[PDB]
């Protein structure tokens, strides 16, 4: 039960009224999901690879993690995001 | 002597070398001094006790007797071969390690056996208070049985033993005195093997209980002396750790504080708006700084801590200006050039980083409660790091709203969240926080009289203020209990500050008329509240114009009083209203002995 | 309280037994024995 899934509820929240602004590992926005790591809200911040929440307070310049993959997709609710950025 | 004993390896001549633990085939003998045998014993003495159970279940295995696990060697001993040369003991009683090691299990295994009977023994002896504080009482025996005959659950152990219980018990409650054999009658006297122990515990009608006024000062004086009680407002720097500041988390409600009542929080206050905008998350939201002055946490003067504010219960508008409701709420940053109080207009702010954004905007957030929106309870959060802000001149934390669109409704609004009740937790108590700066070191004497009436309520988890105050906090508790500050007995405490206020009171009235010639009833009486007034808010003490308390005297004078007051209490201190104490007492004994005589009727 | 006889000295039901509390003895077995390691040793 990693996963605390009042966190998933900001998650698809954040996703219809699309927010969800995609991080890099340099800590630089893009909204390809190829080079993204975190996924914020802006409440939850959650690396795409191992998928664990890190900090509450977004703005990701201020947080120490250390993994490394080539995983984790949903790209579904990155998908939802720029439909309903529209 | 102590410690393990040695014996000259080389023979003979015993020098500080010639020596070496004598261990062997059992361990090491270590030495067994007169005082710690008297413990062994003391255990040993509450099993023997048990004997007629041990008997009666089969379990147990004879009295266990000290004297089956030590031994007779002699030889010296220390704790090195150094020091065990100075301590020549013949034929002294040592226990080896394997022996420690069963003294231990057994009184262990034993102790277990022990233990659940004597807990069946309990439910049923406390089961009718055998315990009185003044004078007798009586309750016929024949009744009280037959009355416990029913009362006790069907799996005590009360039931399956009466008398192999009884005979535990009455060496435990000396209340229960069996009928002599050889003359049928009881004994008047009653002898439990604790016979001076519960001699020594009686509420002796002269003083309270010595069993009792003994240890709370004996407490008292341990805190005293522990925390640092004394030297309680001295006048140097002193490390924060000298405060053992632990569990210190305390909460707000900013947005509230005035700037001047607590460094740590400046304002915005500008003549217009100051809306500014920001990419968070791809959508561009405005940060207002609305109408109001909007008070901000400063983050210079901010010990890294872990900032929570909570939005919560508070009014949510979103049905007037439409403008609130689609904005996420979220606690932000914002880098100021030009400093705060005098940032005026938008090209002022540097940056704005949302630190910890609520995911979905306000209206989902919200919850109708009669009309009024309030939000549902939500933290947001950022985690405030000394240095993340280096460098960086003006920087302030605000837990605002970030409209998706500034419109006209919202020109009179301003969506400062800091109304919300925000918990500042120190995570990193090595450095505290004193007048807007971040120190490792207080001034106690300093933060005296110095604070006002609310820059002591609007102080900064764990900053002197918070500091200096659950100090007193603990120095309030050792006079509050110890000391008698709260009767008409001019103690200890009231006392040391009366000498003051004379010694102040008589050299300001040197040189002049001297036409007042100090009081001392007054003083006194002065002096009696100004003690009391401390006992009662510790805190007080820190607040500009509280009279007496304030001045430097004081405190100073106060606990270092209060100090040599409890390193002599003596052990009757509970005479202190030891008459009332006495009269309340044989009060619940006549109410007691009123229970015993339905026991008696009621199960003839 | 049926006899038991030798088990114990004193029968339960024993002839002329009597509870009494008396402020004066505040019965008490041995609970607070010192252990800690610098009051043991
Ligand atoms: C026979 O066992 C009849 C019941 C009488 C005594 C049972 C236990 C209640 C009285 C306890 C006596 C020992 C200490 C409470």
């Amino acid at each position: 039960l990693h996963m605390i899934p009042q966190v998933a509820h900001a998650m698809v929240r954040a996703a219809a009224a699309g927010r969800l602004t995609l991080y890099t590992r340099t800590r630089t926005e893009t909204t390809n999901f190829d080079h993204a790591e975190y996924v914020t809200c802006g409440r939850y911040t959650i690396c795409a690879f191992c998928l664990t929440t890190l900090a509450p307070h977004a703005n990701v310049k201020t947080i120490q993690d250390s993994h490394a993959c080539s995983r984790q997709p949903n790209e579904a609710i990155r998908s939802l995001v720029e439909v309903s950025d529209k | 002597p102590t410690g393990k004993l040695w014996r000259p390896v080389g023979t003979s001549v015993a020098t500080i070398d010639s020596l070496a633990i004598v261990s062997d085939r059992f361990g090491q003998y270590s030495f067994v001094n007169e005082g710690m045998r008297e413990t062994f014993s003391k255990a040993l003495f509450d099993i023997n006790m048990w004997q007629p159970l041990f008997q009666a279940t089969k379990t147990g295995c004879g009295p266990i007797v000290l004297s089956s696990f030590t031994t007779t060697t002699s030889g010296y001993v220390g704790a090195t071969a150094g020091d065990a040369l100075d301590n020549p003991v013949t034929n002294g009683v040592f226990i080896s390690t394997v022996q420690i090691m069963n003294l231990q299990r057994t009184i262990a295994a034993r102790m277990r056996d022990v233990a659940l009977w004597q807990k069946h023994l309990d439910t049923a002896m406390t089961m009718l208070t055998p315990d009185i504080s003044a004078g007798s009482a009586s309750c016929n025996w024949k009744s009280l049985l037959a009355f416990a005959k029913d009362i006790l659950p069907l799996d005590n152990l009360c039931l399956t033993y009466p008398n192999e219980f009884y005979n535990v018990a009455i060496h435990r409650y000396p209340a229960l005195k069996p009928g002599n054999p050889d003359t049928k009658l009881p004994d008047a006297q009653a002898h439990p093997l604790g016979e001076v122990a519960g001699a020594f515990n009686a509420a002796t009608s002269e003083v309270g209980s010595l069993v009792g006024s003994s240890s709370t000062l004996s407490q008292a004086i341990s805190t005293m002396a522990g925390k640092d009680l004394d030297l309680i407002e001295a006048d140097t720097p002193l490390p924060v750790s000298v405060f053992t500041p632990s569990l210190a988390p305390r909460s707000y409600r900013p947005a509230f504080i005035k700037p001047e009542d607590a460094k740590w929080i400046a304002e915005f206050n500008n003549s217009s708006l100051i809306r500014k905008t920001l990419t968070y998350s791809g959508a561009t939201y405005t940060v207002q700084l609305g109408p109001g002055p909007t008070r901000v946490i400063d983050m210079n003067a901010m010990i890294d801590s872990v900032l929570t504010l909570d939005v919560s219960g508070t009014i949510l508008p979103y049905d007037t200006n439409p403008d609130l409701s689609t904005s996420v709420p979220a606690f932000v940053l914002i880098q100021t050039s030009v400093p705060i109080q005098q940032v005026t207009t938008a090209a002022n702010i540097t940056a704005i980083t949302v630190v910890s954004a609520a995911g979905a905007s306000a209206i989902n957030l919200a919850i109708n409660v009669r009309g009024q929106p309030r939000f549902n309870m939500l933290h947001l959060q950022a985690t405030f790091e000394r240095e993340t802000i280096t460098g960086i001149p003006y920087i302030y934390g605000l837990g605002t709203f970030l409209i998706p669109s500034p419109t006209s409704s919202s020109n009179f609004s301003n969506p400062t969240l800091m109304d919300g009740l925000l918990t500042v937790t120190p995570v990193l108590l090595r450095e505290t926080t004193y007048k807007g700066e971040v120190v490792d070191a207080i001034v106690p004497a300093t933060v005296m009289a110095n604070q006002t009436s609310e820059e002591v309520a609007s102080a900064l988890a764990n900053d002197a203020i918070v500091l200096v105050s659950n100090h007193l906090n603990k120095l309030a508790n050792v006079v509050g209990d110890a000391i008698p500050v709260a009767s008409r007995t001019d103690d200890s405490a009231t006392s040391a500050i009366v000498s003051r206020l004379a010694v102040q009171h008589k050299l300001s009235q040197v040189g002049q008329a001297s036409p007042t010639p100090p009081d001392y009833p007054l003083l006194w009486r002065r002096a009696k509240r100004a003690a009391s007034m401390f006992v009662s808010n510790p805190s007080l003490a820190l607040q500009v114009g509280i009279p007496v308390l304030t001045q430097s005297g004081m405190l100073s004078a106060l606990t270092s009083g209060v100090g040599t007051a409890l390193r002599t209490g003596s052990l009757g201190k509970g005479v202190t209203d030891a008459s009332e104490k006495l009269r309340a007492r044989q009060s619940l004994t006549v109410a007691k002995q009123a229970f015993f005589d339905q026991i008696g009727s009621l199960w003839p | 309280g049926n006899v038991q006889t030798s088990v114990n000295t004193y029968n339960i039901t024993g002839d002329g037994n009597s509870f009494t509390p008396t402020s004066d003895m505040t019965s008490t077995a041995a609970p607070a024995i010192d252990l800690k390691p610098g009051v043991l040793n």
